[PDB]
């Protein structure tokens, strides 16, 4: 694994052993939305700033957004150790680890136009059957690359890919060369 | 997000402006020989920096966050 | 283009620049850095992308000096892999690796610029006509003939030859070859580059009066340039020669001096770049980079790029990776030895080690091949008797083998040459001697017909007739 | 009030100390680490700040053994580099790196002391004295004559006279040069240590009756005492 994945797995194990899992995931989404917007990330980095000031402003930004107590201790430990400069990647891989532990698996469907909810739920049935995940989450992205249908980027991270799309004519012309 | 936290944001930008000075930065680590200063996104390679105690030094290593 | 860069880190000559995510340059893509100079605002230092680090930043070696560059300086990618101006305008001017004039004349035109890092010529089109070449040197026209339109290597220790030989070879051939010559000062010392420029402009090759007429087109990435520059001035010379072989349809004669700099600068940049160190200290991709230079030099049915790289053997480590990879590419290699220079036999070309694949008999001539075989065998017998001679005395060997020893001495001194450009070191004028004349000399030397002349009568002598005359001179000076 | 920090990380004879964020010691500023190394309480593990690791942490190498040091003790900084006693009170006592006499006969007087780390003597105040001196050996007096007022090394492998020349040269010129010799053996077979100290008190240079009249100041950082010592003997 990576260090970010290790910290994310720690936070996910906490969200397991304490019954605050979905609240923890929502709080991590809030926290990564926070630790975007470069000024605050640069503030929590740049170790010349005193650790006391850093943890005090951390306490304030916790009591502002009202995070879960345990994830507040998590980001506080991240500040305590010198591995706070990884916090964006950690909160990013938390989605991976949370979904893997909870049993949900992400399926990215890319279609030329917005995909309707009924057929999206049918694609969810398909991805759920081929993978074996409980509450498969389909985050769709409208892309102009294709021509007619959809690509499914389900799997660990992008790895598996099934598609009825511009890849059809692509394979057609490519194996039409056949040289 | 960070809507009502405008006072916290003013605090963090104040602390940044306290630590983020133009052509100025702390010495993170000063080993035997080299010193590893932080900041100084204005300097070029080989720029004689001053250490405010009477010892100039050249900057041969412009890494990402710390200038060696 | 327009894709601003914001250089992140500058660790020595290697600077990596954090492009936006969507708009990232490809590998080997020139990056002109809009950066300040030591005094004044405008300065364009060039960089080529070496690898894409994947944090939206790409590592680029610097073609100009890395001093004066700010973390956060704006920089655009050209989108063109470091184009170099070639054509009729490149004739007569000393060129940087960047593709600029260094001779402070009027600037060149950008009408026929060419990319510097291009793909190799395909094996489907390779002209292979085996034709011997008469350079002018006794030994390396006889003992190791050169392949016209084929690579040639002047290996040697630090200062045994390989630059005075390059100067004499260009002084000989660059007049004869109708096609132009493209000299590349790859990491050569600047003062020898100055000497070569002066010698070219005095020998009518440059023709300073009509600069657009010259039969030579220099590029200097000389010794005092950042390791990016010496990494690619060889490719600049190759781009000029490849243009003159792809379009102008003329056989060109590129002299690269110290091709070992094209590997050592690669070492100094590969250390910082993040690539792991290889054997004795060179880059990992020593062989593939060296091949990326050497393979583009091939006679390709439109012309013939004959080339003489003055490979530098690091402290005469003839097993080091930098010459060990170039021996595979170099057809008519010529190992110059400090051992045969410390005794003053110049040129310091080794009679044994210097070998060529043009010494096949049906290619080089049967009698010439036989004389070369007999000379090499006599020198090998002398090198094997060097241990008996040095320890047990010259007398303790046979009296036929003593004739072979004296004959080997006569031969290894006769294959000395007064160069025209080495007259300042010798003090004596130079004698250019053809191929058939050195064959006719060696025939009479090793046929035992003239084993009476003193050994010094064969030293630094143009032809066997001049050796006969020097024998008379020495016999008169002995009693007088 | 010398600001004390807590020792955090210990790697052999090199220990990293965490200080309060305000005041970190200067380079080479001695940290006499307090604490306990036995049933009693000797606070004799002194260390010297080699390099500032940043984030109020300093690597300090210990001039003694680091056994008996727990992560989380209390260390103080003297404020000045490691001070050793010098002067007339020094002449005639086997010294360690710390500055305490090992011959356990006289507790030294540290009123006249100096830090071990000093800047080089400036270029102006050197000597134009280029005088030859006579050692008392044929070879090193004829072929490579030694130089008064200069550093005179004698290289050599193991087991080849490299210490018998030092001892014989001591024997030849110790009383002749009325200047007080200072044997500073760094990495010395301490058996040769007792041999040399006994030869000194036999040859009459160091006096078992009078300490001031000894005109020699041995310093022993013998081949033990992890390299915090042998780097500073
Ligand atoms: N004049 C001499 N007569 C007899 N033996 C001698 C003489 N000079 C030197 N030796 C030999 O040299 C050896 C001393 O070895 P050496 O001087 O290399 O030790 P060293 O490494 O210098 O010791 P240290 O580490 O204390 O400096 C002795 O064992 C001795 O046998
Ligand atoms: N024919 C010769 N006569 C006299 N001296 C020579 C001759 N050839 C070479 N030398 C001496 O040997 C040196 C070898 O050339 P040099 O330019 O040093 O090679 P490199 O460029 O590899 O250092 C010359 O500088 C010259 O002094």
């Amino acid at each position: 694994d990576s260090t970010a994945s290790r910290y994310a797995s720690a936070l996910a194990d906490v969200a397991d052993v304490t019954g605050t899992l979905e609240a923890t995931n929502s709080d991590v989404e809030k926290l990564i939305r926070i630790f975007s917007e470069e000024p605050v990330y640069y503030f929590f980095a740049n170790p010349v700033i005193s650790i006391d000031n850093k943890r005090s402003v951390l306490d304030e930004i916790i009591t502002t957004s009202g995070l879960q107590p345990h994830t507040a201790n998590f980001i506080n430990i991240l500040i305590d150790s010198e591995r706070i400069n990884l916090v964006k990647e950690i909160l990013n891989e938390f989605e991976d680890v949370f979904n893997k532990i909870t049993g949900t698996e992400v399926a990215v469907v890319t279609s030329v136009v917005k995909l309707e909810n009924d057929h999206l739920a049918q694609i969810a049935k398909g991805v759920q059957k081929i993978t074996g995940a409980k509450n498969v989450r389909i985050k769709t992205v409208i892309d102009p690359s294709l021509v007619a249908g959809f690509t499914i980027r389900y799997g660990n991270e992008g790895s598996k890919l099934v598609d009825m799309s511009v890849k059809k004519q692509l394979e057609e012309i490519a194996a039409q060369l056949e040289m | 997000a960070d809507e009502i936290s405008k006072i916290i944001r003013e605090r963090i930008e104040g602390y940044n402006r306290e630590v983020k000075v133009v052509n100025t930065g702390t010495v993170l680590q000063v080993g035997d020989g080299i010193a590893r200063i932080h900041g100084l996104d204005e300097v070029m390679a080989g720029e004689l920096v001053e250490f405010e105690e009477g010892t100039i030094g050249i900057a041969l290593n412009l890494e990402s966050n710390n200038v060696g | 283009k327009k894709n601003l860069g914001r250089i992140a880190q500058i660790i020595g000559p290697v600077l990596d620049v954090a492009f936006p995510p969507g708009k990232m340059p490809n590998i080997y893509n020139a990056l002109i850095v809009k950066g300040r100079d030591t005094a004044g605002q405008p300065m364009n230092v060039t960089c080529e992308v070496q690898q894409l680090l994947g944090n939206n930043r790409v590592r680029a070696v610097a073609m100009s000096a890395t001093d004066g560059l700010t973390r956060g300086m704006e920089v655009i990618d050209t989108g063109a892999p470091l184009s170099v101006p070639v054509g009729g305008a490149t004739l007569g001017r000393i060129f940087n690796v960047l593709g600029e004039p260094v001779d402070n004349l009027g600037p060149v035109d950008t009408r026929t610029t060419s990319p510097i890092h291009r793909s190799a010529p395909a094996f489907t089109q390779l002209d292979t006509k085996l034709s011997i070449f008469e350079t002018g040197i006794k030994v390396v026209d006889l003992l190791a003939p050169y392949r016209r339109g084929g690579k040639i290597g002047l290996f040697g220790g630090a200062g045994v030859g390989k630059t005075v030989l390059i100067m004499e070879l260009i002084n000989n051939i660059a007049k004869a070859h109708g096609g132009v010559s493209v000299f590349g000062g790859v990491g050569e010392r600047t003062r020898e580059g100055n000497d070569l420029y002066m010698e070219m402009k005095e020998s009518g090759v440059i023709n300073e009066q009509n600069i657009a007429e010259s039969k030579v087109a220099l590029v200097y990435g000389q010794m005092n340039e950042p390791p990016g520059a010496r990494m690619r001035v060889g490719l600049t010379a190759l781009t000029m020669a490849e243009y003159f072989r792809d379009v102008n349809e003329q056989d060109v004669l590129l002299f690269i001096d110290n091709i070992f700099r094209f590997v050592q600068a690669g070492s100094e940049v590969s250390a910082l770049l993040g690539r792991m160190p290889s054997a004795v200290g060179y880059q990992p991709t020593l062989s593939t980079e060296m091949g990326s230079l050497q393979e583009r030099i091939t006679s390709t049915k439109e012309g013939s790029i004959t080339s003489i790289q003055a490979v530098y053997v690091p402290a005469d480590d003839l097993t080091d990776p930098a010459p060990a990879t170039t021996f595979a590419h170099l057809d008519a290699t010529t190992v110059l030895s400090r051992g045969l220079a410390a005794k003053g036999i110049y040129p310091a070309v080794d009679p044994l080690d210097s070998t060529s694949t043009m010494l096949q008999p049906r290619i080089v001539g049967e009698e010439h091949y036989e004389i070369a075989q007999r000379v090499k065998e006599t020198l090998q017998r002398y090198k094997e008797l060097q241990d008996i001679i040095a320890i047990l005395g010259l007398d303790e060997l046979s009296e036929e083998d003593r004739l072979t020893v004296a004959r080997a001495r006569k031969i290894e001194r006769f294959l000395s040459q007064p160069f025209f450009v080495a007259e300042v070191f010798t003090g004596s004028p130079g004698k250019y001697v053809g191929l058939a004349e050195t064959i006719r000399g060696f025939q009479l030397i090793l046929s035992g017909e003239l084993d009476s002349l003193p050994e010094q009568a064969f030293y630094l002598v143009g032809n066997i007739d001049e050796a006969t005359a020097k024998a008379m001179n020495l016999e008169m000076e002995s009693k007088l």
